């Protein structure tokens, strides 16, 4: 996993040249948006359980998935679903602070898909829950930060799908 | 009959874990021959499913 | 835990001198810990040969 | 980068970033303009800094250019210039990144065996990096020279 | 009654975490000195103090 | 790893329904067979050493080439491995007979065993023949009523290995 | 169940069922008929048990159906009674199995953090299951009542 | 025992050398500090019973469990034993301070005290608290310069118990 | 750990003796009280939270200094640790009562408890008071004979800490 | 050394509480059994020599190798020390019975006894057999109730040694 | 561990009162030195290897016998262990300086240091001299203002050993 | 872990035959060659560092792209892996040479090596060129008699890579 700074340093080391005006401008773009990302990080950190709870309520509670025969039908399976939503929210926050999607692939998407096959987890309901979590996060953090969160959330959705 | 390449997924039934535990549940590992009987027994008693095993050497 | 008190000085096994002709040789708590404390009460009477 | 370390440490304990780590990233992003300005300043000084570091190293360690030294010879100077250039580039990468991980990964992890392969003395490395630090801090402002000093002394200490 | 003893140390439970305590134990856990990020964070903490 | 009781519990929980009269009758059947199941398991635990003795002897009698050099069991190591395989198979068959369900065979016996033998090259035919040798003998010791019960589990192991 | 736990315990030591384990399984299969009687009686009168279980739960804790409560609303109260139905069904499953492992595997492991996501008060759950226990033990005879109430007390302790 | 002057003498004896400039510098340092050491020693000797009184009162106020029933200091016998231990600690800390070396603390006090307390059941934490109480009580009496000198020996006793 | 049966078995095993009439008398006496013990254990399992809550209330009412600043119950964290220790004591008293022997109380609870509490700073006397509060609460809920039996083990815990 | 009365006094002192009904009940129970204890103690005191003679005879008859050459009881001095030890065990069991507590056995008898015998080379199992020999000999003289009472202390000595 | 802030907070929390004038004075004093101490910590962190080099050079020049045969530092392994111990002392002194408290030194260095150095045979006086040498080198490197702050904790370590 | 002597034993085991004259002849050939085999091993282990030195120098002279950025060897870590791969090739070639069999190359080196280099972006051709440049220096140093046997292992490494 790497940040924007890590990515640009890797690129310019592969090229073998110092950081030019373009790289410095991208670094300034990353640092200027730093305060916004940190504020959204405050918001997600403080209200993470509220966000996950709202996402579960809007996406999962009264669908047949929580009914017997559904994948969420157990105290253990429901708790595991909420735990997965906690994973997605926390690692989306990590990706936002990093301003990169590599940590999502390495930490969250590494072996998750076929693991969901084996456990019997439905992909589409998971993507729906991720989308609902994205809506809740955007609502809590405002449009500017929600736009950034949307990239990481639909990255997770595409990785699942 | 030296090494086994084992891809296995061990779920969790006793509780829910807050840490990552994704590589701990699904993983591929190289296991020696003298150890593979015990390792297979441990995986089967944990409730995990052995997805595949192959001969490397 | 599962046995009676040892034959030991009330203030620890490191408080027992070596019974030799002369010298006053005691165990040290720092050179090698080798320390066993025991709940020897105030009235316990030691068994002496 | 500082953010990378913070995210790794946050994952290590399996929770969101602490207020201390969040304030660390606050101070890191708030100081971005100054750090980029310092790194840009290190760039315009290319041949100047490289040569004062080089000849200061030659004065400090005459054995390197003396007969029997590993750097003895005119052809060795061409490698000297680009090696000092590589280390300067790594220093700038660390300056912008805020941590020495680019330096550690690109030029420190495995440098010991690398210079053992070339039969290069590590004391030559520490003296060269000290010359670079002297020149760079002399060129840079005291407040910024203090921040670059950590990177240069880390380079020296890691090279030996 | 207890037949044996193991001894009593001086226990040091953690009540809460301070910024300085968190940074220093982060450095000590990896058994290292301080990186520039932690140094800058401690400077900022002493500024905001 | 589920018995008949847990099997009906799961098949009724997945649909979300309470127990029906048919479920109670199916429970009654297992509760009735429990005593003979326990007696058979006790006799098997008693004689497990003897069934291993005779199973190894009969397997290495009908097929000579295994013990002889170049055989699938030609080593003290491979001999011990084969007899240990018989011991584990028989213990797990006894477990399944007590539980009344074949899930334990899937979840602790057939879980990774088939492709393990495929990679090792273990002959499936010889293993299956060993299983018949084990069950045809164990049926005599456990009695016909318990013999027919052990038969389904031994045949399930054979079909899984087959 | 009792058989499953005995088999698991024996398999842990890679041994056969002990004489004590064979005895415990024998005792379980001997009294299975009475467990079937208890489960049938509980199942036949499920709707009553649920209805007045909700009755004492709501009268003992009016705040739950008071405005601002967790159970306010026809849908939310219906989900309340459906949860009670789930737990009564789980208790019957445990009666049949002879132990509480169905309750563990279905409705106990992770119940706290699930009802944390649901805002559901656990004291309310305890009161509801205690009302269920009182009613169910009331319908059954004392000899039955003791073992039936042990499962409900187990569930109450799990929720508490 | 051993003090600072005897420490220099002993190291130069083991090395078999006459005194060098470093040895004379160490001796001059001790001679410089000696007058302050004597003043502090006289002060503590004058106020020994007082210092013990306030230190014990402070410890038993911070940890009232000790003196109350069920506490290690709850009896006339056990309370007197606690006060006696505190008097020993103060006297030997004064000896170490006046000597300029902590060897007497190692031999006479610290070599055996942890095991004694662990066998007796004395709380070592509370005893370290009592030593710290004596330290902060005696610091105000001896004066800041002498307080700095006495603090190292009280810290030595506290670290030896811990 | 050991129960009454295992205690009799050990006391006849060290002597190399078969069970005599007195041993069978003791075993019969233990078997007589088994149903009472199971009933009391089930009741206490049903009411453990109530007992811990009301006993903690009684303890903190009679010992107000514990929850005030400087007391060893003064925070939510420290208070929660206290009530968890209370749950420990009730659970192990129930275990010992069901076993019929105090071996588990000495082995898993009492051994090393005073040293642990001394290290932590926990007041042992207040812990004993909490245990006596447990006894007072539990007697009423369990009835006369079960109260005598369970009070034996609460007294054993109190005397072990005292 | 604490008897039942002293044990109650201590359990009430450590709590700091005054005596209440339960303490009076315990002391009344001890006062009730005191007459039995005194009669048994007097009987054992009057017949101590006979008990030792009978028990030593029984032990050396069951294990004749002890008093034959090469046995630990082979010399006049070692035989005297053996019967002296039996006198210790009888006398201290009488003390413990009269006090009603086994504290004197952990307190004056069994502390370091295993190490002492192991250093001397004294057989432990044979000494336990001799303690039993004294138990059966003493029970007949003291009657059924006093034998039931003294048996706990003799078995205490046996278990502590074993 | 603790720091200055945690110590102040606990001091005023155990009493139950808000920060008084002395509390604010201590906090102001701690915060005033914060930037100087951070600058010193950064200088030491970047330059630990140098400080170890000159400090060890000074120590081994003052006491050559350490690095000659028969000296505790005569081996490549024991020389490396010596300089590693010097690095521990430097790093923990830096930690303590930043914390403003000596709690980390008691908890993580002095606890077990005397036992280690007495078991290994390491000379404690020579270790004190090495710590002093690190004191002069660090003071020369980080400036006098930070030199005093770091020398406080170096003196704490030195008095902890001796 | 395959050896020519061990290979003969394995073959006679799997075919179940005794020693034959051909086996003795090949064992004699192996033992006769063994002395020069050890001499070659010692000469290489003497100069393995130097052999790597010139092998890497020739590789980076002939293909210089690898050193500057955009080459797979442009990093201190990647340079380390580059020289470490050559060291591994030389060392395992020597191990095969002492072993007299190439099976160790297949077991521990070649299997998965193509996939690993192609996945990691490692150039196969430059690795083979380095193996050749190390072949030439090893063969020049050892001498033609040793070089004939030593070069075969290098050819087989290259062929597996190619
Ligand atoms: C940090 C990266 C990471 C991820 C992404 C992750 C997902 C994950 N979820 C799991 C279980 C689960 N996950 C779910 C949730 C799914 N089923 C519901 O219907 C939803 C549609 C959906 C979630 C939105 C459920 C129900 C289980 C229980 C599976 C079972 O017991 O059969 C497991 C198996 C291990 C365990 O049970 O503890 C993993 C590895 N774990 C990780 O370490
Ligand atoms: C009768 C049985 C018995 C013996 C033998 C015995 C030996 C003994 N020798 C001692 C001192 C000593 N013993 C020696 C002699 C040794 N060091 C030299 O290098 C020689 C190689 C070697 C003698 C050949 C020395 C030098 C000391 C002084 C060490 C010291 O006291 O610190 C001491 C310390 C107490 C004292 O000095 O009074 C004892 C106990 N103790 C006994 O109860
Ligand atoms: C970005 C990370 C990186 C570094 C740092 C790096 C250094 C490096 N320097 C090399 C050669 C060398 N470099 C030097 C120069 C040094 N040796 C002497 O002792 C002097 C003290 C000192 C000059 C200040 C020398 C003497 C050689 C061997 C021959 C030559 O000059 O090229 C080589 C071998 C290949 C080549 O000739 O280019 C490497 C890989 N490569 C990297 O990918
Ligand atoms: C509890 C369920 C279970 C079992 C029993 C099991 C058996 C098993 N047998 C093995 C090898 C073996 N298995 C056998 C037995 C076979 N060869 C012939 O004798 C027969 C046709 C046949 C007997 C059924 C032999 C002889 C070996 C060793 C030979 C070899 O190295 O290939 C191995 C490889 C690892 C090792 O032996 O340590 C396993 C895991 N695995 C499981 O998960
Ligand atoms: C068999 C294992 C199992 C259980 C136990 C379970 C409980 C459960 N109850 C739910 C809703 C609910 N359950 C309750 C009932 C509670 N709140 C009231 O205050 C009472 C104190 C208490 C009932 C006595 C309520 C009020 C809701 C609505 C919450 C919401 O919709 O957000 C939900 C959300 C999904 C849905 O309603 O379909 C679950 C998962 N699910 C399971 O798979
Ligand atoms: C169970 C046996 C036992 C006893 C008796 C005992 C005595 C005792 N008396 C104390 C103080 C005291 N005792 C007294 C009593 C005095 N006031 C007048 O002068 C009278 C002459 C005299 C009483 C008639 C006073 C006034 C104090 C307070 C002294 C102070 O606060 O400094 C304290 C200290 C209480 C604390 O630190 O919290 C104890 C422990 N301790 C024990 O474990
Ligand atoms: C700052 C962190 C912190 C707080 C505040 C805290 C409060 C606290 N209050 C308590 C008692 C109590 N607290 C209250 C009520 C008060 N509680 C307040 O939140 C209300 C403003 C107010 C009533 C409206 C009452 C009535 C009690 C008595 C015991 C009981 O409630 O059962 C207790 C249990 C200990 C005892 O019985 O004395 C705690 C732990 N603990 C902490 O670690
Ligand atoms: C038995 C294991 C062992 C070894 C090997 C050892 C070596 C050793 N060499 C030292 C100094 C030295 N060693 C050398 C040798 C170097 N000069 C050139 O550069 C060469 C590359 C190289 C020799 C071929 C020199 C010049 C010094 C003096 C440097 C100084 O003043 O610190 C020192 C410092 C103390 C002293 O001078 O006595 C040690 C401890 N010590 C040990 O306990
Ligand atoms: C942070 C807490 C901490 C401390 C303090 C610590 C000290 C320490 N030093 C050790 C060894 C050592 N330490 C020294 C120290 C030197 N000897 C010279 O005479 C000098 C006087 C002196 C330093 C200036 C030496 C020589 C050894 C090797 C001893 C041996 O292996 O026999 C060891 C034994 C383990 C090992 O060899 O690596 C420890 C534990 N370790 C810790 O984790
Ligand atoms: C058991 C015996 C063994 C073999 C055979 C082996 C080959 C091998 N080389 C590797 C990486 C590597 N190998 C090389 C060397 C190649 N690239 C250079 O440009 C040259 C053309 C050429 C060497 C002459 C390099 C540069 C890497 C690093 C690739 C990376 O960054 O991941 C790796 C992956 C480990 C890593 O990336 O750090 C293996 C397994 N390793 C072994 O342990």
């Amino acid at each position: 996993m790497q940040d924007v700074i890590g990515k640009v340093i890797a690129e310019y080391d592969t090229k073998g040249k110092y950081l030019d005006a373009a790289a410095l401008d991208l670094l300034r773009s990353y640092f200027d948006s730093g305060d916004l990302r940190l504020k959204a990080a405050q918001a997600i950190t403080a209200n993470a359980e509220v966000i996950v709870r709202a996402a579960s309520a809007k996406a999962l509670h009264y669908t047949p998935v929580t009914k017997p025969g559904g994948n969420m039908y157990y105290a253990r399976r429901y708790a595991s679903c909420i735990r997965d939503l906690d994973y997605f929210l926390r690692y989306a926050t990590y990706a936002m602070l990093a301003d990169n999607t590599t940590l999502l692939d390495e930490y969250v998407l590494k072996g998750l898909t076929e693991t969901y096959r084996a456990l019997g987890v439905p992909l589409d309901i998971s993507v729906r829950a991720i989308n609902a979590l994205k809506e809740v996060v955007a609502g809590q953090v405002g449009p500017k930060a929600g736009q950034e969160m949307a990239k990481y959330f639909d990255h997770l959705a595409k990785g699942l799908g | 009959t030296r090494l086994f390449k084992v891809t296995a997924l061990i779920p969790s039934y006793k509780k829910v874990r807050g840490g990552r535990e994704l590589q701990n549940t699904y993983f591929t590992k190289l296991v020696e021959y003298d150890r593979w009987f015990a390792e297979q027994q441990r995986i089967q008693k944990q409730g995990g499913k052995i997805l595949s095993v192959k001969m490397v050497a | 835990y599962v046995k009676p008190l040892p034959n030991q000085h009330p203030y620890g096994s490191g408080n027992d001198p070596l019974e030799i002709q002369f010298g006053a040789i005691f165990k040290s708590e720092t050179k090698a810990p080798s320390a066993r404390p025991a709940p020897i009460g105030k009235d316990v009477q030691r068994i002496l040969i | 980068s500082v953010v990378t370390k913070a995210i790794v440490s946050a994952d290590a304990e399996a929770r969101y970033l602490s207020p201390g780590e969040l304030d660390r990233i606050r101070g890191f992003v708030s100081s971005g303009e100054r750090r980029l300005r310092v790194a840009q300043t290190l760039t315009e000084s290319r041949e100047r800094i490289i040569k004062q570091a080089g000849d200061q190293l030659f004065q400090k360690r005459p054995d390197l250019v003396s007969p029997g030294g590993n750097a003895y010879g005119a052809e060795r100077t061409a490698s000297c210039l680009r090696d000092l250039d590589y280390y300067l580039r790594l220093v700038t990468f660390g300056i912008v990144a805020g941590d020495v991980t680019p330096i550690e990964e690109i030029g420190v992890i495995g440098v010991k065996e690398m210079y053992r392969n070339l039969e290069v003395p590590l004391p030559g490395m520490v003296e060269a990096v000290k010359a670079m630090k002297s020149v760079a801090t002399g060129l840079l402002s005291g407040d910024d020279s203090a921040e670059v000093g950590y990177y240069f002394d880390y380079l020296a200490g890691a090279l030996a | 009654p207890i037949k044996g003893t193991s001894g009593s140390n001086i226990a040091r439970p953690r009540f809460y975490n301070t910024v300085m305590v968190e940074t220093i134990e982060g450095a000590n856990a990896e058994e290292r000195y301080f990186n520039p990020g932690e140094l800058s964070s401690m400077a900022g903490f002493f500024n905001d103090a | 790893m589920q018995d008949a009781i847990t099997s009906v519990i799961n098949t009724y929980d997945v649909q979300g329904k309470y127990f029906d009269t048919s479920a109670f009758d199916k429970l009654k059947a297992y509760y009735a067979t429990g005593e003979l199941r326990v007696r058979a398991a006790g006799t098997i635990s008693a004689n497990a050493a003897t069934i291993i003795k005779e199973a190894s002897a009969k397997l290495f009698s009908n097929q000579p080439d295994l013990v002889r050099p170049g055989g699938n069991a030609y080593t003290t190591r491979r001999y011990a491995a084969c007899v240990r395989d018989m011991d584990y198979f028989l213990r797990y068959a006894t477990y399944a007979m007590l539980a009344g369900d074949t899930s334990i065979l899937d979840e602790r016996v057939l879980n990774g065993l088939k492709e393990t033998y495929n990679s090792l090259g273990v002959p499936i035919s010889s293993t299956v023949q060993g299983i018949q040798a084990m069950k045809e003998v164990t049926g005599s010791l456990v009695g016909s009523g318990a013999a027919k019960e052990m038969g389904v589990y031994f045949d399930y192991l054979s079909s899984g290995l087959s």
